């Protein structure tokens, strides 16, 4: 029950680490700071009708 | 109709025509001790129809001012039929009980009784820090009366009804196996109590297995009738009784 | 087999519509001693609800699975009174009120025990306090029933050869250990409605069944030029627990450590009248 | 040996930890187990059992047992109130010391529905009808039967079946409520009113009594184990 | 001789932990607080004859 | 299965050449509330660039995943005033300004908590300082809402049987633990535009929703001949976090711990004129 | 037991560490999650939103 | 290195722990083992061996060896008691210092049956019968043969076989009994009475003696290792 | 093979009914030296019983597997008498009575040894106690027979090159180690009924076979301005044990550490008469 | 090189523990207190000719 995953590194320079949980409560686990998904559409494009950048904004 | 029940143990029978359902302890029916749980080595006696039979204790009077009564077992049956003799002559015992309480009144009477069996009903003395003998809480089959006011005599148990002599709320006794006798729709209550203890067997003269309490929550009332009191009677019948360790008879 | 792999939720509401029939779930009879099993769906229109609440925290194991203080006591490193330089406590769980009430909600219990000891020291006030003393050490001794009991700090009985003991030095983590189920019977009994003698005479109550032993504590060899006082706290933590025959919680305040004696108490508080709701 | 580094929290004593420790009595033989009747595996099982509620706290009860009986009479002014109480199972004096309030007082959060069962303990020849209503939280409790009827309620008819059950639904903005309830987490009120009145024939008592039983449904639950405030001591026993 | 089991978590949010026993006495093991079986019938329905909620309690 | 195996980069510039057409990416209309998605490639000639920068450090988990002080307090081992020998702090995150502002950038939060306690002691000045005292010990007690509250250092409530507590000795590592999500609602709320009573009266603001409890600290049994003062610092570290509805950061200085009250402040600093760039 | 040796940095408190710790409320049941609108997963999303710039800082 | 956190109990010295430790004499060569006769692997094996019981503790024994002999005579009043003792193997003075009592005194709990063997050491021409009875716990010990006979007993006939065995069954309410026995865990009594009387021909001694042997059955067991109270010292030897 | 997988119960009663035959299990003859193997089923009617009791705790390994004190001794950091500043103990197990009696229940023993040392220090009383001294350190030295013996605290022999030694600092856990079976013979002998010389003269008893060596202890370099006294306790814990030829436990009190000398003692206590049972 | 064996428990209530040896000397191992073999015949029946309990001891 050991999880092996890559660790942060650079662009062109064994980049693996092992983790095991010792407690029965999920609140005792370490921070899951390895998620990098994001989507700014909710705040940048809240309009109803999709607008194309190339075409005029209105008409 | 499900309002009529008949019970037959040994050479005695009980018939009721206006009874509620039957409460069975904690869902466990009385049974004999198994081979893989026993500790004593010698063969157990099993008087069957001789000890297992209904035995009616003395009857009590219910007045408008009654507060309640209690009985402790098997000290209540300690001097009843062959059951008492077997208790006297043996060191160890084990048996379940079936309790039946009778109380009947006309349709113009009103009142409610609580019938409950309390296992290990340890009681505290009237004066904190003063011991009591084995007579203020059990003297045979006679009933002991609760008191409305706080007890003051040091030689007897604290009989405060609202505390039930156990330091707990009287209204919380519903947790134990119990039944209600409501004069509107019921005359009797039936409870089947299996053997409950921390050991397979125990001496029936040293240890009180459980205590039976009858408390009128709604005081009796009536008007313009020739009946002045409503008698209450209690009947008990040991079940699956067995003994062990025969010896000279306890005085 | 280097590895060996080893979600209960409360009931869900179901949609209910208008009804008109001879069935009467709302009507019952408490005289039978049976608690009604009716649900809100049986007396009003309800929507479908998926409930994810769980009763995990209400289990007896978790309810009793907390360490609680059961005994405190003070002993001095040096003093004129011999009896004041060590402690001798008969084991019992009726000393502290909170744990006593928590345990007394059940008639019979069966569990393992985890004991933790917290020890602290302080230097007694005086006219001259300047001194230098290395770290102190303490010994905890357990004497099962019938064993020899020390009569002084430097008694021979402190050479335990069969009696378990712990030696602890100040500044480290508190001492800890485990104790199995050590009852002669099949389960511990919080209450005992009976006597000691066969003729219904002698001791009465749970005091008759308390034969767990004693605990002794002393300073190993510390003897300061000036008095130093130390205090020990004992904590019990049931594990792998089982209970039978629940009983109503106590209402009256405790008054004795080995008896059920009490004073009558009102059922509850009062209010202006039956209709007051403000 | 193996390199290691201690993290914060080492050598601390947490009263709610789960760690292995050495046994002081190695190879001890425990007594064989026996199946005593009435095993309890969850406090909720106790919580689901009925118990008598002391509704008659009139500040003038010279007899304690009177607290359990709700008075009733013949020739009652039409549409009168029988009783009224606030729904705080863990804080209100009515539910404070009940078999359910005692359990809740060991916790901080609670949720689910509740059951209130009423039993008529009058004469067999007596008859009557009662209206029992539950009013969700609001700025004002009801003061008349017309106001009370608007909320959840049930019409109770007294007959051969001497008991009726009022199921209080779980209506709340939050998944849980505090045992130490406040204005934010108020729960409402419960009241009972005469529907038709009590009528008796000649030769019967002019008064009767009612009793109330409180218990939890199968969707009830509790959380956050706290220490109860009802018990305290001043000196070592 | 290592036991792998799930740890407590929420409804819609590696939830695994490993345990090993170091002592020869079962009393030294950690609390087994992961059991959630319960049955209130023993105290709520102690009657002999089964009663149906829908039908009248008596007759 | 003894093992179980478990790189996002910012956008890359693309080559752009001369253009002459009717398309006008540069022209838009902010009236729609839509932020333009134009890129430098759309308004000038650009080369092809591969960018390896990542936004890993900008995630909310990392932004809020730092321990910050939230409360300090001092208590003496011995003194005449009973209230001065222990601390009683209602839990809240509005006491320290930095963490308050960091948290207040979002309307709703949901996270686990990691609490660390730092305790230090110092001997008070006086005319006579010579004394010898063993290592001190401290107890941290948490009382959920509605539980009993101690009134003195040696009160009975310090015998916690259900309330979690920690006993810590000076010289070791700071105490640490974890706390789950303990809100009655589905998420913590930093702001609450509402009242307590249903008639729009009573308490107003986030003070109505603060029902987290209290924290108590004391010296276990230490009582020196001369006063000794100790200080405790509490640090909070959100874990497994989620946020909703971001809001602009605060501009005015804080003035109350349980209110949004403020004083008007200028938008920003000034300069000689609109053309000054030096 | 197992031989071991402590390395530098033991018993230190680093405000940006990632370690497991015991839970003070074992077997606590958390409230079910709900998808509130407007979830933010990165401060850059906020950073990409337009805002009015106070250019006319004329000291008067 | 590897992150770690110390739990409570670290650096403590528990006298009943099981941990590995370094060897102070690495690569030491031990002497080859040899199978000496009479290997003992369990104290119960010692406990099962018979030993003489000093029943004759009459407080007037000027000769110590007299404690082991139970007197007997001719022309005995009919139905007389030969001896009587309480069944406390670990506490009663009779069984205190026996080969079995010594073993039990190192423990706290015991259970199982016991064996009492009686041997007649009179003349070859002498004859007689004796009744030996075991009385389970009760409010009063027996005072006559009629009372004694009611419990478990055996009729012993003296002949070519000079020894008879009384097996005391394990009759108790608990699985175990305390070595420091009390009223709660009492075990009963054992007594011997004349059944027919002793008859001798001319030219033989008028008195004889009997001896008792005590041992444990194959179902006996002990528990909870404690320190014995029989041995103590005041100064270093 | 990363893993390698590696319940005895006392006899059960069997049901017995009425019997009438020539077999006489109750009758036997002790003259043969044979202990009767009769069971309660052979002399009375019995029920069937399944017994789960086990004799695990009665094994010799567990009986002797407890640490017990064997020697105490005090030595001062600084004093005028050279011999008072260090300890020199010839190894033997006859010094402490409890362990001596426990071991003497068998004639021959063969086991490994586990030795634990507990050391405590205290500052001696005086007219001037104010001083500051860092943590002390202690050295434990073992000298097999025939090796050099130090004559003072600062002797050259304390530079052990082959003799094992341990250096220990106050405040840490007690020192511990293991010792193998180091007897020249095939097993340790608690008793020796023989002489030293071939003509039956000289030393008599187990003193002739005691050639285990010596143990020396000192303060490494501590020399306080004021005297400080330290005490050391030695604990022995047999492991992997085997015993032969059991013998009756001792009855008379011990009087010499290297002899069986004793004073006659009564067999047991007395009572009013042979019939007294009260 | 890890040994897995059962640990002591009761009659009707993962009862496994793991052990590893770190030292090169067998004297450093932990106590082997899991052996429960016994034979009292050596002291209870030291006679030459076997005697049956049922039959008379002599003749
Ligand atoms: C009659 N009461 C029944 C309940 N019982 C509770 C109880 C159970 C176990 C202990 N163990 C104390 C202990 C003994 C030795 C040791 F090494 C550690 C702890 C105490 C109370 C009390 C009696
Ligand atoms: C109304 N405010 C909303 C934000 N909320 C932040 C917050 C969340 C959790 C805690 N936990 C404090 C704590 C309690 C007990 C314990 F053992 C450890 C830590 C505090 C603040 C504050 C209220
Ligand atoms: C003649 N007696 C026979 C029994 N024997 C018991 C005994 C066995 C071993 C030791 N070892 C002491 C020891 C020596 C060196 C060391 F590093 C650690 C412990 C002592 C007594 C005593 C003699
Ligand atoms: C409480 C857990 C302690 C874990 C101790 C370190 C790991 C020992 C087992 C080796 C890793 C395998 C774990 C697994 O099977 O997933
Ligand atoms: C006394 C036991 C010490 C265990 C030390 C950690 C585990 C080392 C072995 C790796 C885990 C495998 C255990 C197994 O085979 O079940
Ligand atoms: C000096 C020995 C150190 C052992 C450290 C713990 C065990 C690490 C390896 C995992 C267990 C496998 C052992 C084996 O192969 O038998």
């Amino acid at each position: 029950g050991a999880q092996v995953s890559t660790q942060k590194t650079g662009a062109h320079e064994i980049i693996h680490y092992t983790n095991i949980n010792y407690y029965k409560d999920a609140a005792s686990n370490s921070a899951n700071r390895q998620d990098f998904t994001q989507d700014p559409s909710k705040f940048t494009e809240p309009v109803k009708d999709v607008m194309i950048k190339s075409l005029p904004a209105l008409n | 109709s499900d309002r009529v029940r008949s019970i037959t143990l040994g050479n005695s029978t009980i018939t009721t025509q206006e009874c509620a359902n039957v409460v069975v302890g904690y869902g466990r029916w009385p049974t004999y001790l198994r081979d893989d749980e026993a500790t004593a080595e010698d063969q157990p006696t099993q008087p069957d129809v001789a000890t297992c039979r209904f035995y009616t204790l003395d009857s009590i009077k219910w007045e408008k001012g009654s507060v309640g009564w209690w009985w402790k077992f098997p000290e209540a049956l300690s001097d009843m039929g062959l059951f008492g003799q077997n208790m006297q002559y043996h060191y160890l015992g084990r048996a379940g009980y079936t309790i039946h309480v009778q109380c009947n009144a006309s349709k113009f009477h009103q009142g409610c009784l609580l019938v409950v069996c309390v296992p290990e009903a340890e009681m505290g003395g009237a004066v904190v820090g003063q011991a009591f003998s084995a007579t203020a809480m059990a003297n045979g089959d006679k009933a002991y009366e609760f008191t409305s006011a706080t007890q003051s005599d040091q030689t007897k148990v604290q009989t405060a009804i609202h505390n039930a002599g156990m330091g707990v709320g009287v209204g919380n006794l519903t947790i134990y196996p119990h039944q209600w006798i409501n004069l509107r729709t019921n005359n009797s209550a039936t409870i089947v109590m299996p053997y409950i203890n921390s050991v397979p067997m125990d001496n029936m003269f040293r240890h009180y297995n459980f205590t039976l309490m009858v408390i009128p929550f709604v005081k009796l009332d009536y008007a313009d009738t020739a009946s002045t009191y409503v008698p209450i009677t209690v009947t008990v019948a040991p079940m699956c009784a067995e003994y062990n360790g025969l010896r000279l008879a306890q005085a | 087999g280097d590895v060996e792999e080893a979600v209960v939720h409360v009931a869900d509401t179901m949609r209910s519509g208008p009804s008109n029939s001879a069935s009467v779930p709302a009507l019952t009879a408490v005289e039978t001693g049976h608690t009604s099993q009716v649900t809100p769906s049986d007396t009003m229109q309800t929507r479908h609800v998926k409930n994810y609440h769980s009763r995990s925290e209400s289990t007896v194991e978790n309810f009793l699975g907390r360490s609680a203080c059961v005994y405190m006591e003070e002993y001095k490193t040096t003093d004129n009174d011999v009896n004041k330089k060590f402690v001798a406590w008969p084991i019992n769980t009726k000393q502290m009120v909170q744990m006593r009430r928590k345990l007394e909600m059940f008639t019979y219990l069966r569990f393992d025990m985890e004991v933790t000891f917290v020890i602290t020291s302080r230097q007694d006030p005086g006219t001259t306090l300047a001194q230098d003393m290395p770290v102190l050490t303490h010994q905890i001794m357990y004497v099962p029933p019938g064993g020899p009991i020390p009569a002084k700090v430097d008694d021979y009985a402190w050479q335990t050869s069969t009696n378990p003991s712990i030696f602890w030095t100040e500044g480290n983590a508190p001492a800890r250990m485990s104790i199995p189920f050590i009852s002669i019977g099949n389960a511990y009994s919080n209450f005992y409605d009976g006597w000691s003698n066969f003729d219904q005479r002698g001791s009465y109550g749970y005091n008759t069944l308390n034969n767990l032993g004693h605990i002794y504590v002393r300073h190993v060899s510390g003897s300061s030029p000036h008095p130093i006082t130390s205090t020990i706290r004992v904590y019990f933590k049931p594990k792998h627990t089982r209970a039978w025959v629940p009983r109503p919680p106590r209402l009256c305040q405790y008054k004795k450590a080995f008896s059920v004696d009490f004073t009558p108490t009102p059922i509850t508080d009062t209010r202006k009248d039956i209709n007051t709701v403000t | 040996g193996l390199p290691t580094m201690n993290t914060p929290g080492s050598t601390q004593f947490l009263t709610s930890d789960d760690f292995q420790s050495p046994c002081a009595l190695p190879q001890f033989d425990v007594t064989p187990s026996m199946n005593i009747p009435g095993e309890v595996k969850n406090l909720m099982e106790i919580a689901e059992v009925d118990s008598v509620v002391p509704v008659n706290n009139v500040q003038d009860t010279t007899d304690q047992m009177e607290m359990f009986r709700i008075p009733v009479t013949i020739n009652a002014p039409l549409q009168q109130q029988v009783f009224g109480l606030r729904l705080q199972p863990g804080l209100d004096s009515v539910f404070k010391h009940t078999l359910l309030g005692e359990i809740l007082n060991y916790y901080a959060h609670w949720s689910g529905s509740m059951k209130l069962t009423f039993v008529f303990c009058g004469s067999a020849m007596a008859t009557g009808k009662f209206l029992i209503a539950y009013s969700p939280p609001g700025a004002n409790p009801p003061k008349t039967r017309k106001d009370a009827m608007l909320g959840t309620h049930i019409i109770w008819d007294i007959g051969l079946q001497s008991s009726c059950v009022l199921c209080v639904p779980w209506i709340s903005q939050t998944h849980y409520r505090l045992v130490q309830q406040d204005e934010y987490t108020s729960a409402g009120y419960v009241t009972c009113w005469y529907q038709t009145g009590m009528i008796v024939p000649p030769g019967t008592p002019n008064s009767s009594s009612i009793m109330c039983f409180a218990s939890a449904c199968n969707d009830f639950s509790v959380r956050m184990l706290r220490d109860t405030p009802f018990i305290s001591q001043d000196n070592k026993l």
